[PDB]
RNA sequence: GGCCAGGUAGCUCAGUCGGUAGAGCGUCCGCCUGAAAAGCGGAAGGUCGGCGGUUCGAUCCCGCCCCUGGCCACCA
């Protein structure tokens, strides 16, 4: 009775894609909803409306893919930050939603980083919203992320698209080297600039957003140092995850 | 250089002029400094060092002669008139200089321990020690020399050298320029301690020299974006100065090598004030000082020596003769100072911060100075600076500052440096916080971070200080509150959202699809966008192939890989060789993502403003000016489709595994296919299906040309499926099935059609004419022996006859097989078996 | 802010649509017996699934029992369809069971004019009998329909142990499978189903008495699961990928022909170590070569270093090493 | 290229189970959570309370 | 964008400054086994990253270029 008997072995989903649904059914089941956007985008909305002045280094063709020919202000988007614009011109108010994609910089290989790889962004903007309400969400995500055990810790920051803007860390013990604080994503609460390039009274509305590595946030969940596996389609990579998750 | 770096001590001291006594542990000042918004990179202690680590002074040199390198036999006096010979190996440094020497006994960093050694047929006691080797700054490739009267022989090395301090490496936001100096983290701390904070810019601090008339005269054109500049000349210093050892030891541990006395003061006055300076040579300037544009083609020579290609949007100083500097970038050979130079012209200039960054970037010369223009500096302290270098060049050189000043301020003049006043809600940062602060906390942190304050009934007005232009708007103000009350304060409440409609419809079909395919033994693959190269000539599609019409990437990843996939096959197909190529030879891939298909109007869109919503007609213009990126969903097999056990062999992979892929994508999307024969590189054209819903085509599936497989280095026998997602309708579908009680008829019909009729197309023409009793028809049997004429084959069918209503006899369901017969002979020809 | 679904929830709906997807149609299942299942069984009188909550007033007067077990509505499910026409059926159902205990009885009237103490709560619910969800299946005619690629398999004990690994995936967790008997299995075509070492179930073909006393048909193969003792877990795999080339060998080991064939590869990968990276059984053996009672295993090895290539003399020595550990465990001889 | 593919024909969940599922979709996207309870039941709770 | 080291078989690498270039594992064959693997014996397989040039001939010399790994630098 102990004969091997799966004649069609089993394959996998990429635990890339799993922990997005994952992630994805946390949010819906806190009333979220779930908002898309292209990979080949608009300079109007992966800078200029986020509020990055015109010279801003991270234009330059040293960090962006850029779209032939020379200036059709078309890229390969840098961040899921783009999909907040589409998100805040195409929905009515209030807006709860994450966005979960492929985004694409032209960066080095290292343990923690790659050219193609995915985000978690995230945009709440509603009536009396306040940075309390971001480390709510932040804590929900963390704990169903990472467990109640999780050590992260929020510290002030910069980004052109919020204000106050704020970085999070995760304690991550297999780091490369020995443990330490490494940054999990960026979040503040939505500058006034990007909701009046939408057309939101920044009198009335306020609003938080964030964007989460997703390769980031399973190298913390699975305790994976290096990345690169994780990216470069072995099978052997997958199959350990199984079918489903 | 890159980042912010600091000693401690300085830091500190500038801390304790307003806080005396002040002094906190370098762990708790990184703790301080990451709760308020800066980036701690490094810490780095200095040193250590035990034992005899002390000042000699070289009294003599002998050089030791035939050996791989120059060798120096040194005798250093280490005090109290006692003397050492130590072997040492550099060049940089002569008799009479003061140098740092660990004698036998000492430890240096890290866990060495000098002892007495044998060193070129002499003995040695002990080493004369480079700046790296005491871990005290990089080095200068030879060993470290104080400059005369630093200190006497024997004077403890520690103490001299300052090896208890720390060194901060700090990464400041662009949006705190103001921090790329002791003066604003200095100005920080005290924000963050509540300190009084004794402004090192100010008057009371660096007292205005006199000025009695204009200095050099300058013409400044118009629109260049300068906002002020200033010079005054400092007359007779001594060439042979050198810098005093505490500012020589300052600029180190700041990570920038000192020179001489005149550009020395420069640095470290740009360090502690956070304004840049430029020494000229006065004698070599030749006429009026102008700062213009470049002209197109126009070269100039940085004091580096290189020759840099200018642009016109660069902004130049030049005289009668030559060009004087780049503008807040670097400065050029021709007035460079001098080993020689004895009169010297101090340049405080304010540069248009996005100028400067644009050439900076361009020639790739991130320069101390342009690093900090581009992130702006305070124009209100650039005479204060002037002053500060002007009196200690004079201290430390010998020379005399001259009581003149020009001082540019635009035209007409600027007097007033702050930026406009912002009118804001007093409990406006308790909102944003969802804390209730203390009252007078907003007016009392607004008032530690430089602004005035005026109060009128519950709104502020708030006139940020001159060094801080990020302050435009009230939420920036809430910022600077947020971050010195500290996020901590700050509590954690998830927000009601609103009832929300959960997956959608395509977002939930997406699911479906890869948890089948996984299931049916596929592993999932996330594909690059970037084509291989000349995978479409690989694959040889005709020149106007709709694929080939690609989108191109100016700068991608690998040169020869251009083009966005308007097809995910041949990332699937690269996957497949890759894990092929690595021992894994069953191998069954799927990928799920969007592709890139350009058309007419993919193009530009030029910049719509940002203060307004763009119009309903703006944002449909921007859409379509993108390429389509409709989702695809593709799979590709080789090898074994089935593993051998103990069962048999294993099943290799063949084109039906790849047709039953796409019934397994459509039993997941709940729609009904159906394939045709079809001809489409790169599958094999007899073994390729078109799949299509109703009559709309939406992929292809089978078995990929031998040559394609030859050419792209596949596994033999390898199949492929690719299925536009977008194009498959997203149904719903709500049966409501009546079940009958009554008993089935079961018959068989065996028809023989011409070998090219596709048996599906045997079972609609069958169906066709049985008529409602047809409960099931299914193929169970092709049959091509010698009954069976050539270019024929027989096709056996088990049919299943129910009526909902009645039992039948063997002659109702008779009477439909014949009509289906007939059907069958009407439309695709077929002959009763005989 | 709610939580979703929890993981039993979210696992009941993975082990559905696995087995669906598999081919099992599911039936709500009654939870009334069929008239006396358990003597048509031929249970011992003592058998825990004879312990029967029982029903004052059913719908049927010879069906008051409550189902400890899912198989006999499965199975009456099976006889219905097969007795309409679809004589190549497989059908699966996951739903709670009732077996009562000692402590299951009447709690007196408490008083709704106030809350029930923690300790009336506690007696309520440990009055009620046990009701633990199970997943179970069954299968008869062909396995795989006939078609142009030849004549269709009939259904195998070994499609009923293929069911409980389509659950055990679904489910995340490893199973092993015993040998055992058990009513209404075939004693010579059952498993026991364990994850670690508690036992979660049994699988395999129907025994031939069982069949032809119940009317099923013949070769009716069956699984039952108890879902609630399968424990949740939550794997955070973290693979690292070997860019070393492997080395495959094979090997041929004799045991006696009760040790199963698990066992031995469990014995192998013992003795082996970490260059082991795959075993696959691919041959069973009972020629004449062989003696009586014994058998003769080959599995196909494949070894890797994480940090090297390795010789053929790499691998030998951990295939020889896994000998003398199937040896020493099983009593296997290298077959010569 | 038309020829029958499907070696093992897919299952089906019953429709009630399904309708079930998309039930409890709609009311968790809602912020809801599905609560459980037994068949066999006391009649404290099915009627006294 | 800077610096260093590299690109050679299906994988991991050694090596060669003009006429032969190889190892470990992977592939195939014979003996062997019911069929295997090991063992013994014997094969296949490289445009030595690409395109020009020099030369009677280039992995090797000259030019232009591309990619890979590491360490930096930059940054949403
Ligand atoms: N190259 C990379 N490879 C893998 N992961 C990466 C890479 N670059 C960034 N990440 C991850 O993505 C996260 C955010 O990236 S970020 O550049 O720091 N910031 C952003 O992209 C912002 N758009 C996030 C943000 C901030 C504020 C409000 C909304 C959204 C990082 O913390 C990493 O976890
Ligand atoms: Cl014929
Ligand atoms: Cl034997
Ligand atoms: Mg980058
Ligand atoms: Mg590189
Ligand atoms: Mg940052
Ligand atoms: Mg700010
Ligand atoms: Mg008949
Ligand atoms: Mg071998
Ligand atoms: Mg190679």
């Amino acid at each position: 009775v102990t004969l091997p008997s799966t004649r069609v072995p089993a394959g996998a989903r990429h635990p890339i894609i799993m922990l997005a649904e994952h992630v994805a059914d946390t949010f819906i089941a806190m009333g979220w909803e779930l908002a898309e956007g292209p990979e080949v985008e608009t300079e109007q909305f992966n800078f200029d409306a986020l509020n990055f002045p015109a010279d801003h280094p991270a234009r330059g063709e040293q960090d962006t893919f850029y779209i032939a020919p020379e200036d059709s202000r078309q890229l390969l988007r840098t961040h899921t930050s783009p999909v907040q614009i589409r998100t805040l011109l195409a929905r009515e108010l209030p807006v709860y939603i994450i966005s979960i994609g492929r985004t694409f910089r032209t960066d080095e290989l290292d343990a923690t980083h790659t050219p193609i790889f995915h985000q978690v962004e995230g945009l709440a903007v509603d009536r009396g919203l306040s940075m309390a309400h971001l480390r709510g969400t932040l804590d929900a995500f963390a704990r169903a992320e990472f467990g109640p055990s999780a050590r992260t810790r929020i510290r002030p920051h910069f980004f052109p698209f919020t204000e106050p803007s704020a970085e999070v860390d995760v304690w991550f013990a297999n780091k490369i080297g020995g443990a330490a604080w490494v940054e999990w994503g960026g979040c503040g609460m939505v500058h006034p600039n990007v909701l009046r390039a939408t057309g939101i009274d920044p009198d009335l509305y306020s609003g938080f957003a964030f964007g989460m590595g997703l390769e980031r946030t399973l190298q913390f969940r699975n305790g994976i140092p290096d990345m690169r596996d994780m990216v470069e389609g072995d099978v052997r990579f997958s199959l350990p995850f199984g079918v489903g998750a | 250089s890159n980042a912010m770096r600091l000693p401690y001590s300085w830091l500190r001291e500038v801390v304790a002029v307003g806080a005396s006594g002040w002094d906190v542990t370098p762990g708790e000042l990184e703790q301080t400094l990451l709760r308020i918004g800066h980036e701690v990179e490094e810490v780095i202690p200095l040193g250590p060092v035990d034992g005899p680590v002390t000042v000699g002074r070289v009294a003599d040199i002998e050089e030791l002669t035939g050996y791989k390198k120059p060798i120096r036999a040194c005798a250093v006096d280490i005090g109290d008139r006692q003397y050492r010979e130590i072997i040492c190996g550099a060049t940089n440094f002569a008799v009479g200089d003061l140098v740092v020497v660990a004698l036998p006994g000492a430890t240096l960093p890290g866990g060495f321990t000098i002892s007495a050694r044998k060193a070129y047929g002499r003995n040695s006691d002990g080493m004369i020690c480079s700046a790296a080797e005491l871990n005290l700054g990089a080095d200068h490739s030879g060993i470290l020399v104080l400059p005369p009267g630093a200190a006497e022989p024997g004077a403890d090395g520690a103490g001299v050298l300052g090896l208890d301090d720390v060194v901060f490496h700090l990464a400041i936001t662009p949006d705190r320029g103001y921090c790329m100096s002791v003066r604003g983290l200095a100005r920080e701390l005290a924000c963050a301690y509540d300190l009084d904070f004794v402004d090192p810019a100010s008057n009371s601090r660096v007292p205005p020299l006199p000025i009695e008339g204009p200095a050099w005269p300058l013409t400044v054109q118009p629109e260049t974006g300068v906002r002020r500049f200033a010079l005054r000349p400092v007359i007779g210093i001594d060439p042979a100065a050198v810098s005093p050892w505490w500012l020589q030891r300052r600029l180190l541990l700041c990570g920038i090598r000192a020179t001489c006395p005149a550009v020395d003061v420069t640095n470290y006055v740009m360090l502690e004030l956070g304004h840049p300076m430029h020494a000229h040579d006065r004698n070599r300037i030749s006429g009026t000082l102008g700062v213009r544009f470049a002209r197109s083609g126009e070269t100039a020579v940085t004091l580096d020596g290189i020759e840099r290609k200018l642009d016109t949007a660069d902004v130049l100083i030049v005289d009668d003769a030559a060009t004087a500097a780049i503008g807040g970038v670097m400065g050029a050979a021709s007035t460079e100072v001098r080993a020689d130079s004895t009169d010297v012209l101090l340049e405080a200039a304010i540069w248009d911060p996005a100028a400067v960054s644009r050439t900076q970037r361009r020639l790739h010369l991130p320069s101390e100075a342009a690093r900090r223009y581009e992130r702006t500096v305070d124009p209100a302290i650039s005479v204060a600076a002037l002053d500060r270098c002007a009196r200690l060049l004079a201290d430390i050189a010998g020379g005399e500052v001259s009581p003149t000043l020009t001082d540019w301020r635009g035209d007409p003049p600027c007097d007033d440096w702050s930026p406009p006043p912002i009118r804001m809600g007093v409990d406006v940062p308790d909102r944003i916080a969802g804390v209730a602060y203390p009252q007078g906390t907003t007016a009392r942190r607004l008032a530690q971070i430089g602004a005035v304050v005026t109060h009128d009934g519950d709104t502020l007005t708030v006139t940020p200080p001159s060094w801080r232009p990020d302050l435009r708007q009230p939420a920036d103000l809430v910022e600077e509150v947020l971050r010195l009350e500290g996020l901590e304060v700050i509590p954690s409440v998830l927000p009601p959202a609103p009832a929300g409609r959960g997956l959608t419809a395509g977002q939930q079909r997406r699911r479906t699809i890869g948890r089948s395919l996984a299931l049916s033994g596929y592993v999932e693959i996330l594909p690059t966008p970037f084509l291989p190269a000349g995978v479409f000539d690989l694959w040889g599609l005709e020149a106007d192939d709709s694929r080939r019409m690609t989108t191109r990437v100016l700068n991608p990843l690998e040169a020869d890989r251009p083009q966005l996939a308007t097809t995910l096959l041949p990332a699937l197909l690269e996957a497949l060789v890759r894990n092929v190529s690595r021992g894994l030879v069953d191998v069954a891939l799927f990928a799920i993502a969007q592709v890139v298909q350009p058309t007419e109007q993919t193009r530009g869109v030029g910049l719509i403003p940002v203060d307004r919503r763009p119009t309903d007609d703006e944002i449909a213009m921007l859409d379509a000016s993108l390429p389509r990126q409709p989702q695809h969903v593709a799979a590709v097999l080789a090898g074994l489709r089935e593993p051998r056990g103990p069962w048999g062999p294993g099943r290799p992979v063949e084109a039906a595994d790849a047709f039953e892929a796409v019934r397994i994508i459509a039993r997941a999307s709940r729609v009904d296919v159906t394939l045709r024969p079809a001809q489409y590189l790169p599958w094999h054209p007899g073994r390729c299906a078109q799949v299509f819903v109703g009559e709309s085509s939406v992929g292809h599936a089978g078995q990929l040309h031998p040559a394609v497989i030859e050419r792209s280095g596949l596994p033999k026998g390898t199949c492929a499926v690719e299925l536009n997602l977008d194009a498959i309708p997203c149904s719903a579908p709500l049966p409501a099935p009546r079940v009958s009680p009554y008993p089935a008829v079961f018959q068989d019909v065996s028809l023989v059609v011409a070998a090219d009729i596709p048996a599906q197309a045997v079972a609609d023409a069958v169906r066709a004419g049985a008529g409602d009793l047809l409960e099931d028809i299914a193929l169970f049997d092709v049959f091509t022996g010698p009954q069976i004429g050539e270019h024929r084959k027989s096709l056996t069918f088990a049919l299943r006859f129910r009526a909902p209503d009645r039992t039948l006899t063997e002659d109702d369901a008779s009477a439909a097989r014949d009509a289906a017969v007939q059907s069958a002979a009407e439309r695709v020809g077929a002959v009763l078996r005989g």
